[PDB]
């Protein structure tokens, strides 16, 4: 029996993190460079 | 070549020595900074060059397996010696 | 946006099993308090439990608030059987927690971080 | 500031304070909270003893590897406290006893020990040095204990002009000599929280105004004694004669002088407290003086 | 064979000089068995050996009552044992260092030293490498 | 491996083992603790000639998984059935 | 007055070290080499050192493993319990300093954060003949106490 | 209903009702150390070592069990002699393990001296693991590719002249407790585990074979050598703890059956897979030749790649079966390493095993399953 | 081959009909079969079927897979549903084992498989503690591994190795504490990855 | 191949009642019991008389660590890192520098022996024969900040304890 | 050189005992209950 949940998936409250390492922090999402040495 | 700086500190074989402000020496207050006396620099300094009579010559340290890997040395240059990069040890050429 | 539900299908049956938690919080204070020979009061672990309740009182997915019901309830039976000790109930109050400066001048005093 | 004193990290057991402290009597009541604060944000501390090392065990988990420093120690030895202090940025002194010893009394442990530490510190460069005095100290007491507290605390304030001597009142605490004593057994008392009166030295030290001044560290309500001593029976559901001298001292009130407020710290009740400190021996709060 | 446990008893106290040597090993080792000498280190410890004995009790040493400068009449430790007798003593080969001496080195210690914790020839650790950051010096001159 | 006589019969007796046959201490029957250097064996790979290791390399043999059915005739069992154990001919009942 | 006070501190430190009662905190490994030196090659008994003793009656706890946050408290509880004098050997790597486990989540690095350690026995684990070494050390510790000397000073 | 708050350390909460046990609730995780995770933080040998500090009286069967899942996801084989050794160490290992459960199940319910004679004999058979390891139990000896050196010489003579006494030994612990009818009483009719029951709650070992399950995976899925020696699985018939009892026991002897067999069967040749992108190069070599020293330097920094895949691979150890969920991100460092310790399941059926029996038999019951919480926590 | 590991066909041949067989009977909830180069079989359902494919493969006279080994859960942040559920089964009869897969993520709950076997009763309680999976229907679902009140699941991938807090005992409240973690030494990361390919058998697709 | 532990009928003639019930009613097996803990009892005690005796030991031994020379007195260590990169408990901190002579050596070289497994994977890794676990297990100490070794201490060790280090590793180098 | 290795005797080793081996001693349950009888008799008496 599904149930329709329209919200955004928001996970914080239960990830057990602590504030200040959510919401003080930038997360970069990159590819890696070529090590240039090979 | 263990020397002492000015407060008495010993110099270690790495040039380590708290300067004068330094608090951290309250650490060795009734102890002692342990200080190895070989400095390995001045001992190989000691060991005399080795005359050989080839361009290329050899070395694994000594000892065969308990030396350290087989290297070969060019000794083409007339203005210095062959030094392995492993243990030091000079030669020359005749 | 069709998912499984854990125990409630819509926010007003999550919020009648918050409220049930939030009620069988409020009535084990008295005993934890003594039962654990805590010296906070009463009143002082009354607000530990509605601070703890409020910085959720934002979600709106049910799922997340009957996960967060399912642990609160997880807590609540650790703390009535004993199986938490005193150690494991006063870490809510964080009481060795030198205070941590909120404004931008103390930061800046203190250190790089924000 | 040398390098190796630039604060770093975030107040934490494995941060640096930046704090270099010789605290003289850490093994005593005060100086294990004073030790511990220090310890808590990575602080150096400096701890001479003159007990057996058994009994500074108790210092030892205070501090991250490293952090606590023990040494040897006499009072009447100047090089000994020359030792401890030549390399630290900052001296505690909380060297007491409440009783005369046939090797020690009173002017020894508040006037020469005190002069002779704020001395050698004076020497040795020290930039910052805290003296624990009383709030009743006073050459007329009839106490030898308050009278030889005030000879020290002048003594002190000529040798290290820029001394911050703290006086404070009975303190009361899990180890205090004042709930437990009472509790194993005209005047007005108003007793200080142990954990008050050492957050009011270590803000003392972080202070730069704190230097040069003397400071009151008084409770907020004053009791009658016997109001106070009905309540702590009631709490806990139940010597010598300078001792009793001193608890019959009024707690001396003193607005000139500025207090625990003045370096950020709120006073704590006895009320909050005295359940803490009385549970072991094991209710209508004291009425107050307004 | 009672008698002959005697005398053997008996042989132990003449084994170890009078009754003034044996009561002396009984009180300092707890043990009065005779071995034989195997050598003696610089340090005045003495090696025995027993092959008698059963494996782990063959082997023995009497630590010297003297060593740098410390009374060890009743203070033996096991970190006393100087390393080339350390090997023959554990059993790591069967050849004492009187028959099989060590190879020499010029920076191989003269003189072995014991366990020195809590003492004030203790180890006291600290970085060795240098300050990595050089600060800006301001002149000394004024010119603001 | 030195009690008397007297001693070794009263604790056989009590046992009612012959003890000394297997002491439980050891004495000279145990390998001496200098052994004369080894010279060990090598392994297959050790050839001068016909071993490139293209024709010896296990991991690069491994392959992904074989797939029989992704959602992109007789009854089996994974395996036959197991045979029944024999009981031993060595000691069937302790 | 002197000459008694330093002959009855070797009375009660010989009788102390002569007579030490270890309460085990067999936690993982390294009581498995605990075990070992009660078993008996090395007989600990035979120092003075009982098999085990219950914590009312000891005098040293032996802190034999890992050391988890879990469990950090009840180790705490049970030294506090312990009637003084009491000493504490940490044993092993894990309780020395975390050992193997030092960057857990769930481990104390060092027992040394919730009891004071008197000494610390090196290995993962130490054989059973370095724990009896560092008995011994702790024998030749309470030798060189002082207790009546200083309290007759004070 | 009374209620109590109380190998390593555990927590029992237990309702009794008089003498009784109602309910058995093990709370565990005093020694959770975090194993798994800090093992995706490890290259393949690197995490080798975590493995003798599982259970942490078996160390080399744990360490075969984890080479084994590596060798089968590197698709390599180690050499015949690394196998021989690997068995005869992995029963020496079995014989540790059961001396340690047999005789302080029996000092925990009062038998102390067998304790004393049986530890003699295993500070002997850690003179073996410190021989050819140099360390007494954490030996880190059987490694993915075989083992980490030769035998030295004189060894197998050695192990010969321990097991040629060690029956003996155990005939003398029988002559203790076999037929002592105050440890039968103890014993026998504690803890009965039905057939069905025990394949249910995920029991494996001696806890299924007590209660007559013919099944022991040397012999039905068998590993190294297993297939080429001889020996009897010991049947219980009462699935009590007297029987596991006797099940521990006559193990023992048929350790002592399969060593003599490796013993004399031992054949030469290297002892790690002669391949030198898995199995490190010789030091001489190594000193020697470019190609030696260059594997050498990649196999002790970034450590082999293993092939991308899972495994779950499983071994009879002394305890009963266990094994690890290995996932391989193609990588030097396992991507997830689940580690399957049969004293997990075991001490889950606590509750079930302890109803109707009263607080001491608890004691046996805990005894019977031989629980190292190093294996259950991980 | 000495240093290579011998393929067994016979395992792989009856491996895969009888991933066949189990896809046949189950279609409901089969969504791959997969027998891997070591003679491993793996099947991948969708969670639905968790309660049925497990007695079906539990109770049938053809799969008689009456031992659950192991019950665990693997964290893989780049799927949608990033918890893989994987339970290892053993056959006595036919001496054969059985890996069964599903998947689930943080706030859909999976089946409890504790009516099938009692020995998942303990592998789900330390799924739910390490990665935060909840098991519908579980006797008795709380922590097992972790310290009492301790916030966060370790195994996921994304929480930190040495955690957020760390304990000590402090003086001042005569109690163990918790506070900030602080490393004296930070654990010092490797890139260890070469950047040359090992095995082109797997090279994903461009 | 199976066999069974406890599959028997007892005899029910009755010589066979008996004599169980003399074994039950004289306490048979019980005394039996007795003399085996008796014939011990006059058994030589396996206990060896530490610190006098010690265990035997190896060439293999892991034990206390410590760092090697050449012949010449010049350090073998030439800060590869290799055994930092191996090690399981990340125990090994190193640093480098071009030496005043050019030469490739240590400025730091630190072992956390609190942090360490005396697993020996270092030992293994060093190309050079640098680094050690040698024969000494008998250093404990009083303070945990005596346990984190640095260059100087580890050089002393080797220093101190070389004569038996040579000769183990002698023992025992054509096994490795 | 020849290859030389950790290996068994030529022959192998000696054979190991692993069956249990507890004798029976004593005498009979009859004999037993004789003796006892016996003994009380002659006490009595
Ligand atoms: C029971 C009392 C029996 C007294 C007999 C003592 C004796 O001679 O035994 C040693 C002697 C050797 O026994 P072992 O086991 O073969 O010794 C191994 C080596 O052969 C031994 O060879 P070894 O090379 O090792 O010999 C060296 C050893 C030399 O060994 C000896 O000489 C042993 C000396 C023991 C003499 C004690 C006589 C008894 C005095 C009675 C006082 C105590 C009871 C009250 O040197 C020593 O260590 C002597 C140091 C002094 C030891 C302290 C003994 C003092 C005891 C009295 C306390 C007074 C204060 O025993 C025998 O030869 C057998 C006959 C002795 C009678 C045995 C009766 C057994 C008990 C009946 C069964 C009941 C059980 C219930
Ligand atoms: C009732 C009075 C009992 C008096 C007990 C006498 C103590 C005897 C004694 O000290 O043992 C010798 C001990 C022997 O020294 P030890 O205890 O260090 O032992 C050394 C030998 N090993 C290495 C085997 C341990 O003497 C002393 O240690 C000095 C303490 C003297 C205490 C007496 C004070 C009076
Ligand atoms: C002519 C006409 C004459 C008339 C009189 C004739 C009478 C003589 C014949 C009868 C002899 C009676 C024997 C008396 C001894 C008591 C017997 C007894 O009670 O033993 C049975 C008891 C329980 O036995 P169990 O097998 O567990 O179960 C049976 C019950 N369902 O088992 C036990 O008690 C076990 C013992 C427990 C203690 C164990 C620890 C010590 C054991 C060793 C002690 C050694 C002997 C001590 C001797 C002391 C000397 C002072
Ligand atoms: N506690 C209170 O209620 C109040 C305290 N104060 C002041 O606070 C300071 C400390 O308070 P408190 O901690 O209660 O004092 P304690 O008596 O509790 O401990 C005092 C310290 O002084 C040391 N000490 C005492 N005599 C000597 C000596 N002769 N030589 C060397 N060291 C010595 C002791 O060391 P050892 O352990 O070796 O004896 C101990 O560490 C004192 O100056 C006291 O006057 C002021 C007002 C009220
Ligand atoms: S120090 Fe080593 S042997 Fe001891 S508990 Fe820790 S991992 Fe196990
Ligand atoms: S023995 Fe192992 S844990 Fe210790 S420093 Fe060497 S590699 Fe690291
Ligand atoms: S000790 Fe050996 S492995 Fe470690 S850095 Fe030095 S040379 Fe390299
Ligand atoms: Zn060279």
């Amino acid at each position: 029996q599904l149930i329709t949940v329209d919200e955004k998936l928001d996970i914080t409250t239960i990830t057990g993190v602590p504030e200040e390492h959510i919401k003080t922090r930038k997360a970069r999402i990159f590819v890696p460079a070529r090590n240039n040495m090979q | 070549g263990v020397r002492t700086s000015p407060t008495g500190e010993k110099v270690t074989h790495t040039g380590q020595v708290y300067d004068d402000g330094d608090y951290r020496k309250v650490r060795f207050v009734g102890r002692q900074k342990e200080v190895n006396e070989n400095f390995a620099i001045d001992l190989i300094a000691e060991q005399p060059v080795s005359q050989v009579g080839s361009r290329v010559i050899s070395c694994d340290g000594g000892g065969g397996a308990l030396g350290h890997p087989r290297v070969y040395i060019n000794l083409d240059k007339e203005t210095k010696t062959g030094t392995c990069g492993y243990c030091g040890l000079q030669f020359r050429q005749q | 946006t069709s998912v499984k539900p854990i125990f409630s299908r819509d926010m007003n049956e999550a919020k009648r099993r918050v409220r049930e938690l939030y009620r069988a919080w409020y009535r084990e204070v008295p005993n934890t308090v003594h039962l654990f020979q805590l010296d906070i009061s009463v009143k002082q672990g009354r607000d530990k439990v509605r601070e703890m309740f409020k910085k959720n009182a934002h979600i709106t997915d049910p799922r997340v608030v009957d996960l967060l019901v399912i642990k609160g309830k997880m807590e609540l039976e650790e703390t009535i059987k004993v199986w938490k000790q005193r150690t494991h109930v006063m870490r809510f109050f964080h009481e060795t927690e030198a205070p941590r400066p909120k404004d931008f001048l103390s930061k800046f005093y203190v250190g790089h971080d924000p | 500031l040398h390098h190796a004193v630039i604060p770093h990290g975030k107040g934490g057991r494995s941060s640096v304070s930046g704090i270099v402290a010789t605290v003289f009597g850490a093994t005593g009541f005060l100086g294990r909270y004073v030790v511990n604060h220090l310890g808590r944000m990575g602080s150096q501390v400096i701890v001479p003893h003159r007990c057996e090392p058994y009994d500074t065990m108790h210092l030892r988990p205070m501090g991250d590897l490293g952090q606590i420093i023990f040494m040897d120690w006499n009072g009447r030895d100047k090089d000994s406290i020359r030792r401890a202090v030549e390399h630290s940025s900052v001296v505690i002194n909380l060297v007491g006893r409440e009783w005369e010893t046939q090797n020690f009394d009173f002017e020894d442990v508040f006037v020469k020990i005190p002069q002779a530490i704020a001395q050698v510190s004076k020497e040795a460069g020290v930039e910052k040095f805290i003296h624990i005095s009383h709030l009743n100290a006073d050459i007329k007491s009839s106490s030898k204990y308050l009278r030889s507290k005030a000879v020290g605390e002048k003594e002190v304030r000529e040798t290290f002009p820029e001394a911050t001597i703290i006086k404070p009142a009975e303190i009361f605490g899990r180890e205090d000599r004042f709930l437990n004593y009472f509790a194993n057994i005209k005047t007005v008392k108003q007793p200080v929280y142990i954990v008050d009166v050492t957050k009011g030295i270590i803000n003392a030290i972080k202070d730069p105004d704190a230097r040069g001044k003397t400071f009151a560290f008084v409770g907020p309500s004053r009791y009658l004694l016997f109001d106070l001593v009905q309540y702590v029976f009631a709490v806990a559901h139940r010597t010598t004669r300078d001792k009793v001298e001193r608890i019959h001292t009024t707690d001396k009130i003193l607005p000139h002088l500025p207090g625990l407020e003045d370096l950020g710290v709120e006073a704590t009740p006895l009320e909050l407290k005295a359940i803490e400190v009385l549970r072991r021996h094991r209710v209508q709060p004291a009425k107050t003086i307004p | 064979e009672l008698l002959q446990v005697l005398k053997r008893g008996l042989q132990q106290v003449s084994g170890h000089g009078g009754l003034r040597g044996y009561l002396r090993v009984l009180f300092r080792a707890n043990d009065v068995r005779v071995g034989t000498l195997v050598g003696e280190d610089k340090y005045g410890n003495k090696y025995y050996e027993d092959n008698k004995q059963f494996f782990g009790r063959h082997r023995w040493v009497i630590y010297t009552t003297e060593m740098n400068g410390k009374n060890t009449f009743w203070d033996v430790d096991g970190s006393m044992v100087p390393p080339e007798w350390h090997r023959w003593l554990h059993c790591m080969t069967d050849d004492p260092p009187t028959v099989k001496p060590p190879t020499a080195r010029k920076f191989i210690w003269t003189n072995h030293k014991f366990n020195l914790s809590g003492t004030p020839q203790q180890y006291v650790p600290y970085s060795t490498t240098r300050k990595k950051i050089q600060e800006w010096v301001p002149p000394s001159t004024p010119y603001k | 491996a030195s009690a008397t006589r007297f001693i070794q019969w009263l604790r056989n007796w009590a046992s009612g083992r012959d003890l000394q046959a297997k002491l439980q201490l050891r004495y000279q029957e145990i390998s001496k603790r200098t052994q004369p250097p080894p010279k060990l064996p090598v392994g297959p790979s050790h050839k001068l000639s016909n071993n490139y290791y293209c024709t010896r390399d296990g991991r690069r043999e491994a392959m992904p998984p074989s797939i029989v059915m992704s959602s992109q005739k007789k009854a089996v069992s994974p395996a036959p059935p197991i045979k029944r154990w024999e009981l031993s001919q060595d000691e069937p009942y302790l | 007055g002197e000459y008694v006070v330093a002959k009855l501190d070797d009375l009660i430190n010989w009788a102390r070290r002569s007579s030490l009662w270890p309460m085990t905190f067999g936690l993982a490994c390294c009581a498995v080499e605990m075990m070992h030196m009660a078993a008996p090659r090395y007989d600990m008994d035979r120092f003075g050192v009982v098999f085990r003793a219950s914590p009312r009656q000891s005098d040293v706890m032996i802190v034999a493993g890992t050391l988890t946050n879990k469990m950090a408290p009840a180790l705490r509880k049970v030294y506090d319990q312990m009637p003084e004098p009491r000493y504490v050997v940490s044993m092993g790597s894990c309780a020395n300093g975390g050992g193997y486990y030092h960057y857990s989540y769930s481990v104390v690095r060092g027992c040394d954060r919730i009891v004071p350690v008197d000494i610390y026995v090196p290995g993962c684990p130490p054989t059973a003949e370095a724990l009896l070494y560092g008995i011994l050390q702790l024998q030749k510790k309470i030798k060189r106490e002082k207790r009546l000397r200083i309290w007759y000073r004070r | 209903n009374l209620t109590l708050n109380f190998h390593g350390v555990l927590r029992l909460v237990m309702e009794l009702s008089g003498e009784m046990v109602r309910k058995c609730d093990p709370h565990i995780g005093l020694l959770h150390r975090g194993t798994e995770k800090l093992i995706e933080y490890k290259t393949y040998l690197q995490a080798l070592p975590y493995f003798d500090r599982l259970d942490y009286v078996s160390m080399m069967c744990n360490e075969q069990a984890y080479s084994l899942a590596v060798e089968k996801l590197l698709n390599i084989r180690p050499p015949p002699r690394a196998q021989w050794i690997r068995v005869l160490f992995g029963e020496i290992t079995r014989l540790l393990n059961h001396i340690m459960a047999v005789t302080t199940h029996a000092l925990d319910i009062g038998a102390m001296t067998p304790f004393f004679w049986m530890f003699e004999e295993r500070e002997k058979m850690f003179e073996f693991y410190e021989r050819v390891s140099g360390a007494r139990m954490h030996a880190a000896y059987v490694r993915p590719g075989g083992v980490h050196q030769d035998l030295p010489l004189g060894l197998m003579d050695d192990i010969y002249e321990f097991s040629k006494n060690f029956s003996l030994r155990i005939d003398e612990l029988e002559e203790m407790l076999t037929n002592n009818r105050i440890w039968r009483n103890r014993t026998v009719d504690i803890g009965i585990v039905t057939a069905e029951d025990a394949l249910n709650y995920g029991f494996s070992g001696v806890m299924l074979r007590g209660s007559g399950i013919q099944w022991d995976l040397r012999k039905t899925q068998p590993y190294d050598v297993y297939d080429q020696v001889e020996f009897d699985v010991p049947i219980g018939s009462r699935g009590d703890c007297y029987d596991r009892y006797l099940c521990r026991v006559e193990e023992m002897r048929q350790s002592i059956r399969i060593i003599s067999q490796c013993l004399n069967k031992m054949p030469p040749g290297e002892i790690k897979v002669d391949d030198a992108k898995v199995s490190p190069p010789k030091r001489a070599e190594m000193k020697t030749s470019m190609e030696s020293l260059i594997h050498h330097f990649k196999l002790y920094t970034e450590g082999y790649q293993v092939p991308p895949g899972a495994t779950y691979t499983a071994i009879e150890a002394p305890k009963g079966e266990f094994g690890v969920y290995l996932v391989s991100d193609g990588s030097s460092r396992p991507y997830r390493c689940k580690i399957k310790a049969p004293g997990f399941a075991h001490l889950a059926g606590l509750d079930k095993m302890s109803k109707g029996h009263m607080l001491a038999d608890v004691v046996a019951i805990i005894g019977t399953q031989d629980i190292v919480f190093g294996e259950v926590d991980r | 081959r000495p240093t290579v590991r011998p393929r067994n066909d016979v395992a792989h041949k009856q491996l895969s009909a009888f991933g066949e067989y189990v896809a046949e009977i189950l279609p409901k909830y089969v969504q791959q079969v997969q027998v891997s180069c070591f003679n491993e079989l793996e099947i991948c359902i969708h969670p639905d079927g968790v309660i049925p494919v497990l007695t079906f493969l539990r109770d049938h006279s053809n799969a008689q897979f009456k031992s659950l080994a192991d019950l665990t859960a693997v964290d893989i942040p780049t799927r949608q549903n990033r918890f893989e559920i994987v339970y290892n089964l053993l056959s006595l009869r036919f001496n054969s084992r059985i890996r069964v897969k599903t998947y689930t993520d943080e706030l859909t709950p999976i089946e409890s498989s504790v009516p099938v076997y009692k020995a998942a009763n303990w592998y789900e309680r330390e799924i739910w503690d390490m990665f935060g999976v909840f098991f519908a229907n579980h006797p008795d679902l709380r922590r097992i591994l972790t310290d009492y009140g301790f916030e966060g699941h370790p195994f996921r991938k994304d929480f930190p190795l040495s955690g957020y807090v760390e304990l000590r005992y402090d003086d001042e409240v005569k109690r163990v504490v918790a506070e900030p973690v602080e490393l004296a030494q930070e654990f010092r990361k490797f890139d260890l990855n070469s950047p040359w390919e090992a095995f082109p058998a797997y090279r994903q697709p461009p | 191949t199976y066999k069974y532990v406890n599959l028997r009928e007892p005899s029910m003639d009755m010589k066979s009642v008996t004599d169980r019930a003399a074994q039950t009613l004289l306490w048979t097996e019980l005394i039996r019991g007795l003399g085996m803990t008796l014939s011990y009892l006059f058994r030589e005690p396996a206990t060896i008389n530490y610190p006098f005796e010690k265990g035997p030991l190896s060439p293999r031994f892991r034990g206390e660590h410590a760092l090697r020379r050449y012949p010449s007195g010049e350090e073998r260590c030439i800060a590869c890192k290799l055994c930092e990169a191996v090690c399981p408990a990340q125990a090994i901190t190193i640093e480098a520098e071009p030496r005043a002579d050019g030469s490739r050596r240590t400025t730091r070289y630190d072992i956390d022996m609190t942090k360490c497994i005396y697993c020996g994977f270092c030992q293994e890794a060093c190309p050079v024969d640098a680094i050690v676990e040698g024969p000494n297990f008998e250093f404990s100490t009083e303070t945990h900040e005596e346990l984190l070794y640095n260059k100087e201490k580890l050089l002393n060790n080797g220093d101190k304890w070389e004569a038996e280090i040579a000769a183990n590793i002698q023992a025992d180098y054509l096994y490795r | 050189s020849k290859v030389k290795q950790d290996m068994p005797p030529v022959g192998g080793y000696g054979p190991i005992d692993y069956k249990r081996n507890l004798p029976r001693r004593g005498l009979s349950g009859y004999s037993m209950f004789a003796v006892g009888i016996g003994a009380l008799l002659f006490g009595y008496w």
